[PDB]
RNA sequence: UGUCUGGUAAUUGGAAUGAGUACAAUCUAAAUCCCUUAACGAGGAUCCAUUGGAGGGCAAGUCUGGUGCCAGCAGCCGCGGUAAUUCCAGCUCCAAUAGCGUAUAUUUAAGUUGUUGCAGUUAAAAAGCUCGUAGUUGGACCUUGGGCCGGCAUCGUUACUUUGAAGAAAUUAGAGUGCUCAAAGCAAGCCAUCGCUCUGGAUACAUUAGCAUGGGAUAACAUCAUAGGAU
RNA sequence: UCCGCCGGCACCUUAUGAGAAAUCAAAGUCUUUGGGUUCCGGGGGGAGUAUGGUCGCAAGGCUGAAACUUAAAGGAAUUGAC
């Protein structure tokens, strides 16, 4: 992770769902990310959007709906909608 | 499964004492049989030249091991010693002093011989590796 | 009883665990020719005094930093690095110690620093010189090419002065040509 | 000579790309191997095993050669290829390329200090292929790779310095050993350690960010 | 052979064998 | 094409040296070995390296001649029935090398004795079933806020943990030290002395049981409402 | 007839689990190995045999070896052949 420098020693830093926080292999194809776009007050897509990543596990599980559904629930609050 | 109590010291020692002896090496060891066997528990040993035999090499060999059978000085007891080095049987007279040594797998026999565990190391007090390069003449 | 069985003594090489591979041989042959060996013996030598020091600072490194049984043995080990040209002034820490390797070693030998020296035409005129008793480290003739050198003496090697080759009488064949020149 | 398939293959021909550690970060299924060939510089290819396997027909015995082979230049890099094919060459070409297919990224962390270019596995990692299992345990600086051949050579091949190995099952099974070493070299990134929870941000994926070069230039 | 009969073999045996050492005590 | 680099020749040259021999001195109670050294002492430098192998495990030959399921080899798998990569030999090659082969015993390998750490549906392995004493194992509950930072008694007992003491040397680990190196030894080192460094001859560990100091979380014993209690 | 709770005999689907696999919702929560406890196995034969002990009228039961022999015996699944 850290040097006694204080640089990158390993490759990259991998994706950890966003649901279970577990960490999403470089060989897991069921895991998947979804971009929900964002409105305006009169319902036109800005061109932004809130990202979030689902590992396999949580999909096969077959939460993966209802762990979205709350994850957005719970962060457009922030963000208003 | 296990028996994990603290207190519980002497119940696996007592389980593993009785446990070992379905060892096959550690019940081979322990039970003393070992001294019952020709050599007595040593590495080599001594004996007399009884006499000269071969045997039929087992299936599906096809071949006459040129054995010989002998009797150790120490107990008495008489073995058949394999004579490996093809014609060091000539060597082997009869009623002559020999040095008879295990054949390899400890107390079994090695390859298609049937029933020898033995072979023979040294003749009248020469070796038949000498005799058989031709480095030593039998006196 | 006999005064003598109480001296100590031990043995200094171990033997591989698998006498046949390929990569091993090739590895071991090839250390063995360009350092100007014997036999694998003076190599699995060398490979056991490095394992020693090795689990010996391994052993270190696992103790607390503020433990005594660190610090005295850590600056001892160090000194005794520092002393034989094996660890550099940029390498004080016990971590350096276990990243050490058997050129390493080999490299402080007296044939190999004869040879880097520029007095042997190769390393085995190196150690053929050594050997003949050519070679003194300060002022002592050395005639083992195993003579690990220190740092403080790395500068002392020369031929010495009984030798032909650093200032002595003719030997006995350019003597017996002499000779025979003489009449 | 090489018309690419996939839009990955399509993306990269062009030269979108500089390692192939973003294609991990995404985890992507590559499906060609001319991606590896193009991103990962230096690829050592040895054949591990050659082992005929039979099926018993009316005649006589069908026989195949099956070949496995191991991918994978020494920094961090590495792959396990399995070929079954009529004859010796088609096998070991076919294992060349699935192994090419299947390189995976794998961790290196330190024993005790972080004196730089880490040599070791982060954490006990295992690995059960079958009834093999096999265990690496992190080494300290100067230990070297202890283990068998073949789990020497996936290591070497993954550029492990040192490492101290365990195996229980029937290890005489290569195809089950290098498959459980190769398995749990993938485990190796798949720990979560204390470090690595930091929240995460994230990043467009390579089809998304690039959608205006796959619309459709089909291959102009 | 069949394990039962095999059993009932050894059982006849050692009958026998009872009788036969009871003959000479 | 070119020059350099690198490798082989019972080819040609010179130099070098110790195994050996030997005055001599030294060593030694007296001798001898070593160390030192006159003179002699290497070209096929005959001053001649051996032990096991060459199918796999396992590094090294599908070379040549002999034998023909014979003789034999083969730790295991196996080889030999007229083309033997495995036997008997030659050549070549391989591993270790002044060391190697063989037999017994046993440590590893063996997570195939498993406390760490194995197993029990079908591979060997749940008792026909229940009760049951010893053994092993046993729910939760009782100081936290509190900051600061020579006397003198008479007492629940232990396990655990900390610190200390006492603890034979030798061996092991380990500091110093250039016996020419090393295995060793506990020596030595230095101005060039009518001597000095007070020269050094460190330090750990050493189960369990025993002695003593602090800690009271986790555990075991009886103590718990006829007040026969405390003041 | 409909809903719910506790207890029981089972059954169906599916691993994200385990396993050599068949398969198992327990045969899962196991090299990331430790909830308590009893019994019990150590390659295949010889052999549940010999002998001693002990219970039974007997048939028999409980406990129970060794010499020797052997490189396989065995489990699950696969393709053929029958
Ligand atoms: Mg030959
Ligand atoms: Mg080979
Ligand atoms: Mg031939
Ligand atoms: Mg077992
Ligand atoms: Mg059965
Ligand atoms: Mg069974
Ligand atoms: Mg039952
Ligand atoms: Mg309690
Ligand atoms: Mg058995």
């Amino acid at each position: 992770m850290q040097n006694e420098v204080g640089d990158m020693v390993d490759l990259y830093v991998p994706r950890k769902c966003s649901a279970t926080n577990r960490i999403i292999t470089a060989k897991d194809h069921a895991s998947v990310q979804i971009n929900i776009g964002h409105v305006d007050e009169n319902g036109l897509y800005d061109g932004r959007f809130t990202t979030f990543a689902l590992s396999g596990f949580v999909r096969a599980q077959g939460d993966a709906d209802g762990s979205l559904d709350r994850l957005w629930q719970k962060r457009k609050a922030e963000i208003k909608q | 499964g296990k028996t994990r109590g603290m207190g519980a010291g002497r119940k696996l020692k007592t389980h593993r004492r009785n446990q070992r002896w379905a060892d096959k090496a550690y019940k081979k060891s322990h039970l003393g049989n070992e001294w019952k066997k020709p050599f007595a528990g040593s590495s080599h040993a001594k004996g007399i030249v009884l006499e000269k035999i071969g045997i039929e090499a087992k299936q599906p060999n096809s071949a006459i091991r040129k054995c010989a059978r002998v009797q150790l000085v120490k107990n008495g007891k008489k073995i058949a010693a394999f004579v490996p080095n093809d014609g060091c049987l000539n060597f082997i007279e009869e009623n002559d002093e020999v040095l008879i040594a295990g054949f390899g797998r400890k107390g079994h026999a090695v390859g298609d011989i049937p029933g020898v565990r033995f072979k023979v190391v040294k003749v009248s007090g020469v070796s038949l590796l000498a005799l058989f390069k031709e480095k030593k003449e039998k006196p | 009883v006999h005064v003598n069985f109480y001296r100590n003594y031990g043995k200094t090489f171990k033997k591989p665990r698998r006498p046949y591979e390929k990569e091993r041989l090739d590895a071991e042959l090839k250390l063995v020719g360009e350092y100007g060996l014997r036999c694998k013996r003076e190599l699995w030598r060398v490979q056991y005094a490095l394992s020693r020091i090795r689990n010996a600072a391994r052993h270190l490194l696992t103790l607390d930093e503020k433990n005594p049984r660190r610090i005295f043995e850590g600056a001892a080990l160090l000194r005794r690095m520092n002393r034989y040209g094996l660890l550099a002034e940029g390498q004080d820490k016990l971590d350096y110690v276990l990243a050490l390797t058997a050129e390493n070693f080999l490299a402080r030998r007296l044939q190999t620093l004869v040879f880097k020296a520029g007095m042997a035409k190769s390393i085995h005129h190196a150690r053929v010189l050594i050997r003949q008793r050519h070679i003194r480290v300060g002022r002592q003739i050395v005639n083992v090419p195993s003579f690990m050198v220190r740092v403080e003496s790395e500068k002392h090697i020369d031929f010495s002065l009984t030798s032909p080759f650093g200032g002595g009488p003719a030997g006995r064949v350019k003597r017996k040509n002499q000779k025979k020149a003489s009449g | 000579k090489w018309v690419p398939v996939t839009k990955l293959g399509r993306l990269v021909k062009e030269g979108r790309f500089t390692k192939m550690e973003e294609i991990y970060l995404h985890s992507l299924p590559v499906k060609e191997h001319q991606i590896v060939e193009t991103l990962c510089p230096g690829l050592k290819d040895e054949v591990m095993k050659i082992t005929p396997v039979q099926k018993q027909t009316r005649a006589g015995q069908r026989t195949r050669f099956k070949a496995f082979v191991v991918v994978g230049d020494s920094n961090g890099h590495v792959g396990l290829g399995v070929k079954c094919a009529k004859e010796v060459a088609t096998a070991i070409r076919g294992a060349i390329i699935l192994a090419k297919l299947s390189i995976v990224p794998v961790r290196r962390g330190y024993w005790g200090n972080k004196i730089g270019q880490p040599h070791t596995v982060p954490c006990k990692v295992t690995g059960k292929c079958g009834s093999v299992t096999v265990r690496m345990v992190p080494a300290p600086r100067g230990s070297g790779i202890v283990a068998a051949r073949v789990p020497k050579k996936v290591l070497q091949f993954a550029g492990i310095d040192d490492v101290f190995t365990s195996s229980r099952g029937s290890t005489k099974t290569l195809g089950n050993f290098v498959k459980a070493t190769f398995d749990c070299l993938m485990k190796t990134y798949g720990f979560l350690t204390p470090d690595f929870w930091r929240e995460t941000t994230f990043t467009k994926a390579p089809y998304q960010e690039f959608t205006d070069i796959l619309a459709k230039p089909t291959k102009a | 052979m069949r394990a039962k009969w095999k059993k009932k073999r050894m059982r006849r045996l050692k009958r026998k064998r009872r009788k036969m050492r009871q003959r000479s005590k």
